[PDB]
RNA sequence: UGUCCCAACGUUGGGCCCGGUGAACUGUACAUUCCAGUGCGGAGUCUGGAGACACCCAGGGGGAAGCGAAGACCCUAUGGA
RNA sequence: CGCUCUAAUUGGAUGGAAGUAGGGGUGAAAACUCCUAUGGACCGAUUAGUGACGAAAAUCCUGGCCAUAGUAGCAGCGAUA
RNA sequence: ACCCUCAGAAGGGAGGCGAAAUAGAGCAUGAAAUCAGUUGGCGAUCGAGCGACAGGGCAUACAAGGUCCCUCGACGAAUGACCGACGCGCGAGCGUCCAGUAAGACUCACGGGAAGCCGAUGUUCUGUCGUACGUUUUGAAAAACGAGCCAGGGAGUGUGUCU
């Protein structure tokens, strides 16, 4: 769940800025976002035998 | 009172005709920067070079002004290639024992920066007496 | 903070410095570009004629809308930045003190090196229409002296 | 005032276009020029057409400007601009070595070259410079 | 009856110059342009000419198909309400 | 070719490691390497592996910063001080 | 610490400590963007994808590169003469012989020379070519879309099954 604990949403087109979710004026959630989530990080269910 | 290089400075490796040759070539053809494209209009992109992928790339498409693009064609004579411009081999040394197998006629050796003082003075000092130069000697006041 | 940016062989030579002092740094640059080279005591006396506004200075890279000048000798824009120019005037105030104290004759000296840095802004906020706000700041500037025999 | 030319050639009779080609040449080569008879130049030709074309060049313009020149001395010059690449260095400098005259304030009488001369007893339709210039309102100062 | 013929003079606050304070919009790059042409047919940047010494102040806004808003019109989506 | 960490084999470092800056050499190239200054404690090579492994771009994200600019505003309200 | 300066517990100067204060308080290192001062090159008559490749100017402590230039001679691929003689053409000019000769890129040897001198690096000038990049597109310099600049961040991953 790192980097998904936030309702973040994007305002869509209209205020001249990229669709990103943000929350409080800060981006989030996606991979590009500083303190989003990691888009393909290691896995415990990785069977590494 | 005034700075010596120490080792066989001045040697210069003794290469067949044909050798010569081909390292005299390399040295007159030389080769294009062969630098990323545009460069040299954005700080962000640096020189590290990159193949041109843009389906419209001027460079890509080969206009000519745009540089050369890195092709097989440009490699240097295999008889030659990688020759420090003296003419000698270049071994990488990082101790006394890396100049066991070294033959000074025709290689010539580069003792690695991580190395110390103490160790390349034994370094340098075994290298001469074995007639082999140092590319990086070491200049004492003598 | 800025560290004095030029050599200076101390047996011939005096020094002070200004610390983030919040004037414009546009001012000084042109006050500094202006004095150099100059006596202690010529600076001084064209620093009090700047402050009295008889003698404008030179405005040449921060000039725009910059009204002429007569008085201003191969070039047109100028103005009399009393507030940086005093800070310049604290800053020979202390060169010269400290040249007296070792000995040599102050006021007599070169301004041999003179440089303003800006160290940082003092940040402000400023409440603007429409329930936004934007940046109300102060300049923060250094500013560099030597003084040397003639 | 004072141009040590290496060439003094004489328009008289002469066909501009012809003449202000072999000048453009010489310039380049590195000739100091000076082209004298300026108003005695000579422009083949139906003298309405003629006279027509160069009207309306001076009437072309606006702000950015297009300043055509109405004397004889202008015309030439001019004329030999156009055979030249006056904005480029080697271009100017030619130019610049090149002078036409009214009438020939040389005392030596300049030279006819070869292939630019008009025969009046075998042609009829042609015009002066000096002509040219009285229709365009030029103050006739030769 | 200054809406108009047809505009004038005046008043107060700005505007302009000086001290202090001191933002924002906008910025691929280059950029002194003009006339024609060409080009995905609506070019400061391509071609040909023309013009062009650098910098600065004030101005009214012709152009940058100016800036601001992933066109609201129209159609399309095995979209929504 | 380059990056991380693991293992085996094998090396470098306070007689100055990594990093950074400027500079020399090699390679078609990814990139490798040396010199000098700074730095003041760690760093490789080969082989077999491991992978949150390579950016110029997404009106991409966060931080920092320049031009804009000593420019707009600090006048306008029946409360001109 | 002490002293000097100052309206001054500020700041500055000098000084003391320590291997180091360019370790003096968001105080290990200290990139880029970018700012001040300054060095080299260019610069107030001249033109715009900012360069690539050639070639000139000017600039250069050492180290890590050491070559380069001129006479002559040797070798000498494709190519390839002048002149002279003879013979044709109205003419421009051509043919035959001289002759596949002289010449001919590179490379080498002798003799002489260069050390800012050769390479290289910075900048600038000349020549040739040249209207970014990525994307959308039949067609992009585009008056189609994206970005102010830099650094860092930023996209084929796991389980199961199948082939
Ligand atoms: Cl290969
Ligand atoms: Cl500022
Ligand atoms: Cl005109
Ligand atoms: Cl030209
Ligand atoms: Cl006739
Ligand atoms: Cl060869
Ligand atoms: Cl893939
Ligand atoms: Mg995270
Ligand atoms: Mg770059
Ligand atoms: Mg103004
Ligand atoms: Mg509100
Ligand atoms: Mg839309
Ligand atoms: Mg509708
Ligand atoms: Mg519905
Ligand atoms: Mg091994
Ligand atoms: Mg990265
Ligand atoms: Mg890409
Ligand atoms: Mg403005
Ligand atoms: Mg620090
Ligand atoms: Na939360
Ligand atoms: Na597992
Ligand atoms: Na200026
Ligand atoms: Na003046
Ligand atoms: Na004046
Ligand atoms: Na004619
Ligand atoms: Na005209
Ligand atoms: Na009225
Ligand atoms: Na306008
Ligand atoms: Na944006
Ligand atoms: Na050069
Ligand atoms: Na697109
Ligand atoms: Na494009
Ligand atoms: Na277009
Ligand atoms: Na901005
Ligand atoms: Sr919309
Ligand atoms: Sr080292
Ligand atoms: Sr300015
Ligand atoms: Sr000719
Ligand atoms: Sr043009
Ligand atoms: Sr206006
Ligand atoms: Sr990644
Ligand atoms: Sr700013
Ligand atoms: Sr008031
Ligand atoms: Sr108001
Ligand atoms: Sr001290
Ligand atoms: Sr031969
Ligand atoms: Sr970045």
């Amino acid at each position: 769940y790192a980097g998904l604990r936030t309702p973040a949403e994007s305002f869509g087109s209209g205020r001249g800025q990229a669709h990103v979710p943000k929350l409080d004026g800060r981006a989030r959630r996606v991979p590009q976002a500083v303190k989003g989530r990691s888009a393909h990080p290691p896995k415990t269910e990785k069977d590494r035998s | 009172t005034e700075l010596q290089a120490r080792g066989l400075t001045e040697k210069t490796p003794d290469l067949s005709d044909e050798d010569a040759r081909l390292l005299t070539q390399r040295h007159r053809v030389g080769k294009p920067q062969f630098n990323r494209q545009d460069h040299h209009k954005k700080k962000r992109v640096s020189t590290s070079w990159r193949k041109p992928r843009g389906q419209l790339s001027k460079q890509r498409r080969g206009i000519k002004g745009k540089g050369d693009t890195v092709e097989a064609g440009f490699r240097s004579p295999t008889a030659v290639r990688g020759k420090h411009p003296s003419g000698f081999e270049e071994v990488r040394v990082h101790n006394v024992d890396d100049l066991e197998g070294v033959d000074g006629d025709t290689e010539a050796v580069r003792i690695a920066s991580k190395v110390g003082a103490r160790k390349r003075e034994r370094i340098e000092e075994e290298a001469e007496d074995a007639g082999i130069r140092v590319l990086n000697p070491t200049y004492v006041e003598v | 903070g800025i560290s004095y940016s030029v050599e200076a062989d101390p047996d011939t030579t005096a020094k002070a410095m200004l610390r983030e002092r919040q004037m414009s740094f546009k001012h000084s640059k042109a006050i500094a570009r202006e004095i150099k080279g100059k006596t202690a005591g010529e600076a001084v006396d064209y620093l009090e004629a700047v402050i009295e506004g008889d003698q404008p200075v030179p405005f040449k890279q921060h000039n725009s809308g910059v009204g002429h000048k007569s008085k201003v000798d191969g070039w047109d824009a100028g103005r009399y930045p009393e507030k940086a120019s005093k800070a310049f005037l604290d800053l020979l105030e202390n060169a010269v003190g400290n040249a007296d104290h070792q000995g040599f004759d102050g006021e007599a000296m070169t301004i041999k090196h003179v440089a303003a840095h800006k160290v940082g802004e003092q940040q402000g906020r400023k409440p603007r229409a429409m329930g936004r706000a934007s940046a109300w700041n102060s300049p923060q500037v250094d500013v560099e002296l030597i003084l040397e025999e003639p | 005032a004072e141009f040590d030319a290496d060439v003094i050639v004489d328009a008289r009779d002469c066909i501009m276009g012809r003449v202000a080609s072999q000048v453009a040449e010489q310039a380049l080569d590195g000739e100091t020029v000076a082209v004298v008879n300026a108003e005695r130049a000579v422009i083949t030709g139906r003298e309405e057409q003629i006279v027509e074309k160069y009207e309306k060049r001076v009437d072309i313009g606006n702000d950015n400007g297009y300043f055509y020149p109405k004397r004889p001395d202008g015309i030439f010059k001019r004329t030999i601009r156009g055979m030249l690449p006056h904005k480029k260095q080697r271009g100017r400098e030619a130019f610049e070595s090149v002078r036409v005259y009214l009438g020939n304030p040389y005392d030596e009488d300049g030279e006819v070259l070869d292939g630019t001369s008009l025969d009046r007893l075998s042609n009829i339709k042609f015009v002066t410079l000096g002509e040219i210039s009285e229709t365009l309102g030029a103050n006739k100062t030769w």
